[PDB]
């Protein structure tokens, strides 16, 4: 009879975190929605940088697509409503391949309270870019939590870092109008239980420049993820990812200096 | 201690000019 | 000889919360002072909703009362000046009849510090309260952080609420540009501790709709009571109950629309 | 030719820059073989401070010349915030360029920052502060005292201070009414840093303006106690004693 | 209680009053 759309996800926080790390760089998205999962891909309202999320369909608990939709969502709204899923929260999304409206639907951990929220969907120009495969000279493994604090840090002492990278470890370099800023981090041995390591992978060392307003935005999905991974190459865009638990990632692309 | 928030530097290129449609 | 009232109340942050619970929707008010105890009512100033609060003198460790008195507050005065008491403090009231001030004393447990307020009255003319104990046709009991994230949640989405129950439960709707809104909470018949309960009586069902405004204001009491308790019918007010434990009262009225 | 103090304590310099950068916008640091000594008016004229860190309360310390190093107050609490709290920090300067030196470690010692901050000419402006004994010294808890100029700055805009042999009262008034606040001595070998001293010579009565007062505050997280120094037409000092190290004291002046 | 933001009072005398240079 009726072609839903229906993703049920348990660990409904994730949904949550996702749109607190794009509300601030997106207005308004289209969610690519299929069999194989949710994907969105879309530049940011200043067309600077690029992200791209992917929750496959395997993470959700449940999940039925029977057909393909394109749903265009405002993200400051799709936000607000996720403000108001407590954190235990089982989430679930529903759509009618028909309906001009995305159900979001909030079953509280206590089994008898249920919210639900319905967002008028929009029509968007889908747009997509096509990435390009690349050989990285330098991939750096660091916990989240650490590259949050550089950005934010550093952010107080100029508007863009330089990020160096070794074989042995990687510095992030400010400056401004108050004077300059260094942070070195070492590469771990291999820390005691693991996610405070830094690891690098390197086949040739790099010095690129880069926006600390835009790495400041991208910091916003560390709740997602321990652990986060930059891959730099000269002349050639950074990838700053976060692994979302065995269910997909978010990625971020960002134009070095020249 | 809460970040600053920066302006985009003038020589910021978008991806736009890296990736294509 | 002199016509005295004074109250000594041991666990003082109750005062505390009872003023927060009013400062923002009453400026200033009477205190009715009688044996009985202390009563206080009335309307905010754009006459839509009215609060009423009991204070039993057999939930004060010390009571006198010589004669019914009435003292002029001004429950932004009295405010700041409770936010000056420790939230362990042992705190008593002190006036004569027909007195300009208002003695509050604080009494620190180690009885080392002990701070005193003598505030500032006002002469004001308060009569009547004309409130008929009435039948409603629903009744309902849940626990007061819920209904306060309800409200908090429902703001987010429109700035009336529509609720409507049932015998199976009660459902809260909201409604704007955003979206929509429906928050179901059904009875909890289970067996339970009461701040976590769902109870519903019921003669008949209501639909009725409130501005979030207001009842956003009402939730600021929600530290002083587990529960909260919501009666509702045709176009009665609706009114909105916090048992201050073991004291009294606070109860807040609103007119539906229509 | 070089100065170098290594701290290992670093949270120490923040919640002292803290203390600061509110009241003083910006302050020369007088460097010596003894430790480190900041005095300042605040931009108005009305109070003073005055910042004691004894060389021997740092890990490290080496100066080779007397230096003045201008600093921007404001500047150098942005550049601390970046400090974690359990940062070993270190100061070093150079002499001649006027960069002063900020460097951050963490304990893991995986992780190491360092903050080069611009220096200022500034005027050598030293007031003499006289050798006294006081009528009334109260010593007392610093969140107390911090506790009571917050409730009062809600009364009036000043506090009077009546201090007797063996308690001490803190009034205020205004439009809403009055307000006291009584502290009697305590016993003690109860407790210990919340106990309350008077030691009085001569008993006192005198108004401070809470607008002041509130700035001093700030300094509460350096120290558990803080004491305060009385007499009639003579400034008010509040003192912060910082660790086993130096000492935080403000001077204000009392009315007639 | 945040702390309120009362002005310097009329009587003020400045601390260089009491010490010199």
């Amino acid at each position: 009879g009726p072609h839903m759309f229906e993703a049920r996800l348990v660990q409904g926080s994730i949904l949550k975190k996702v749109l607190e790390a794009l509300k601030d760089l997106i207005n308004e998205a289209c969610w690519d929605i299929s069999s194989s999962g949710v994907n969105l891909q879309s530049m940011d309202s200043s067309h600077v940088s690029l992200v791209q999320l992917t929750l496959r369909s395997e993470g959700f608990d449940t999940y039925r697509c029977d057909r393909n939709l394109a749903m265009g969502v405002n993200l400051t709204s799709m936000s607000k409503i996720l403000k108001c899923a407590g954190n235990e929260d089982i989430i679930t999304l529903r759509a009618e391949d028909n309906a001009d409206t995305l159900a979001l639907v909030f079953e509280a951990p206590n089994q008898e309270k249920v919210s639900d929220y319905e967002m008028k969907l929009m029509d968007l120009d889908v747009e997509q870019l096509g990435i390009p495969e690349q050989e990285y000279s330098c991939v750096v493994k660091m916990p989240s939590g650490e590259f949050a604090r550089i950005c934010r840090d550093l952010s107080h002492i100029g508007d863009a870092v330089v990020i160096s990278c070794a074989k042995d470890g990687v510095k992030f370099s400010a400056s401004g109008e108050l004077g300059n800023g260094n942070i070195k981090l070492s590469q771990t041995s291999n820390v005691d239980k693991e996610e405070e390591a830094v690891t690098i992978e390197m086949n040739e060392p790099v010095q690129l420049t880069f926006a600390l307003r835009y790495l400041n935005f991208f910091t916003k999905a560390t709740p997602l993820s321990s652990t986060v991974t930059l891959s730099m190459s000269a002349d050639v865009p950074l990838v700053v990812e976060y692994k979302i638990a065995d269910m997909g990632h978010l990625k971020y692309y960002l134009a070095p200096k020249i | 201690a809460p970040v600053c928030v920066r302006p985009t530097p003038k020589w910021q290129k978008g991806i736009g000019e890296f990736f294509a449609a």
